[PDB]
């Protein structure tokens, strides 16, 4: 080779050179002579560009075997997995992490996994909207809620200077899911007897406190002191006491009577437990809850009840039967701006007006 | 701050005559170029000869 | 020109010198600002990155000390804002991270706890239960424990200015714990007999002492004791935490807000019938 | 902040004689003007040159 | 509030002596003038030395 590359060629074309007086001078393809270009760098470049041909895709380097390198190499599926981990210092609640690891793995199969500042916008649309076609209208929120996040600290790291997913919208997603009735209640009620025991207790035991499912098979028969019902929720981890004096008229109905009848029949460390005297999944008593809903011939609009309609069934009853500020403390709550959303109907049965 | 002519080029490695020198200054042939205090040129202790075609 | 980081650095810590603060608080600042010298390189403040900062940032929280980096953090991004009001740079490089949420795991003090940690306290010097049943019967801080004179009770009160807040009340030497059987009075007068010096807690040789060993001796106590927590282990500003927690159901939560030194509101909720 | 003749010389692109300094002011060729507070001069903070010309 | 006489020229621009500074009250150099107290003579807070000649 003589030369091989230098360190002034890499920055100018193939057929062009530089001088010690930082001249350049233009080869020739027929004897191997040169004459003057420019002074300039960008000048005798361009025109030893425009002699031939641009440079091409790349770059060339091929010598004989190989050597050191030290280019770019931008990946979005890289980054994702450091930012999985960066997810699990940020103090989770078991469960939530699960969540994100969803949504992540449906990013990585959704979109290629090339550098993140050639990600557009469009490419970024392209994924969320074909989720929304599907009906999908709640995933391509939490997708795009979750994967923009994964970029602001991506640009917290030195890696990319803006956010391309702060700049698509998030798909409105309205709740489909019907509400229950007293008139309801009582027909599920007689559809579960074809289904065990603990079915008739942990649905009369979910409407009277209007306590959560989870935090409904989490309960000992140790938790109850005096008569009080020392309950901590695990979602947001609100204890509460709830009082064995409660009944619903509605129903007909005594917290101090489905208790006791789950004392013999259940028999169990725990308040709701199986046949097998041992507790039972929160994933689980909800799914007999369904058997006897579609065992029922029943007809909603559109996505039926759950068992965790029971919870809005026992509110709902509790703002007639005593009051509000009742029914907003036995539920665990707060804030004052769900006790309205909590109250809705959604369409189901009109709201009677009174004379009050 | 600043270094005059003559201490400009004193520490060069080929100190050339003064003439010289100032007319490097009306060709710009030095950068940072030199400002003109009242008759004499204070340049930089930067400054360099930059040498071009 | 005139750039760089360090340079600027030393020229910024004499701005803090005339914001007018407390003087262990200008300590705690510049604690901060030399660790930032060796945790980034010495080079202009428009060549620093938002990476680099993360990467020192980041680093002290893998260590565990996930409380230090918000305070360099948040002390890092002055330094540029104020540097950025005289004209250096453009942006700020630290308003782009994010700060590491801590929580606090430092455990509280029981009642059972204190009695045991009040008798393992034996071996002891004379002034630390003296120190202890006042620090838990007034819920002071321990900072000012040890700048309060005899000359500071007047008919019956206890004048107390917190160094802190700066807060000014009078504690009447008439309250009394209902749990651990402690007596202001009682606690007070055997200061004066045992004790005996210009300030209500001394040491053994009649004179103030500081408040740095005053909860120094009280860790011996702690790990000589032989109690396991969870995290932590408690501190002599835990007596305070209990203090509190033990007037509230003495005598009234207003009352506990107001021994305290607070003066604005900021577990098992009851359910009543109305 | 105002400063003297002597340490305002000193803080400018070129030192020169205290003579020469003494001259731009019976001049008026400093913005704003020092005015004589006794038997000394006393330019202000931001008094810089202007030079005039023909 | 009224600065005394050494007071007052130890926070001027360029102290001077104190029989420079008595001068200049005889000659009306100071605007405002000070104000006579017992021996010693009492300058505003805002005084300071002018020049009452138009060349």
């Amino acid at each position: 080779m003589g030369r091989r590359r230098s360190h002034e060629r890499r920055d100018l074309p193939p057929n062009l050179y530089i001088r010690n007086n930082g001249y350049y001078c233009y080869r020739d393809p027929r004897t191997g002579k040169e004459f003057g270009l420019g002074r300039d760098r960008r000048i005798a470049i361009t025109e030893a560009i425009q002699a031939n041909i641009e440079l091409f895709s790349g770059h060339k380097h091929k010598p004989l075997t190989a050597r050191i390198n030290s280019d770019n190499s931008v990946t979005l599926h890289s980054w994702l997995d450091r930012y999985e981990k960066i997810l699990a210092s940020r103090g989770i609640k078991q469960k939530t992490l699960i969540n994100y690891m969803s949504k992540i793995k449906a990013i990585r199969r959704g979109l290629p996994d090339a550098p993140l500042e050639d990600i557009t916008t469009k490419e970024i649309a392209a994924m969320l909207n074909g989720y929304i076609d599907e009906g999908k209208a709640a995933s391509a929120k939490l997708i795009r809620s979750t994967l923009s996040d994964a970029f602001r600290e991506a640009i917290a790291e030195g890696h990319i200077t803006t956010n391309h997913v702060a700049a698509t919208r998030a798909a409105k997603s309205e709740v489909r899911r019907s509400r229950l009735t007293a008139d309801e209640y009582l027909k599920i009620y007689q559809a579960a007897e074809s289904s065990p025991c603990w079915l008739r207790l942990a649905m009369e035991l979910a409407v009277v406190t209007g306590q959560r499912v989870g935090d409904l098979c989490e309960m000992k028969w140790s938790d109850i002191v005096d008569g009080y019902l020392y309950v901590e929720q695990s979602k947001t981890g609100v204890k509460i006491a709830i009082p064995t004096a409660l009944h619903i008229d509605a129903l007909g109905i005594s917290m101090k009577e489905t208790l006791d009848k789950c004392k013999e029949i259940l028999g169990g460390e725990t308040i709701i437990a199986s046949t097998r005297r041992e507790p039972l999944s929160s994933g689980t008593v909800s799914r007999y809850f369904m058997r006897a809903r579609k065992a029922s011939g029943l007809s909603f609009e559109g996505d039926p009840p759950t068992f965790h309609e029971l919870r809005s069934l026992s509110a709902r009853l509790y703002e007639k039967q005593i009051s509000d500020k009742f029914a907003q403390h036995l539920l665990g709550h707060k804030s004052d701006t769900m006790a309205s959303q909590y109250r809705d109907d959604r369409g189901r049965e009109w709201d009677k007006i009174e004379i009050k | 701050m600043y270094l005059t002519l003559q201490e400009w080029n004193a520490r060069q490695r080929r100190p050339r005559s003064l003439e010289t020198v100032r007319r490097w200054v009306r060709e710009s042939r030095i950068f940072p170029p030199p400002v003109k205090d009242g008759r004499e040129y204070l340049f930089h202790e930067s400054a360099v000869k930059v040498d071009l075609n």
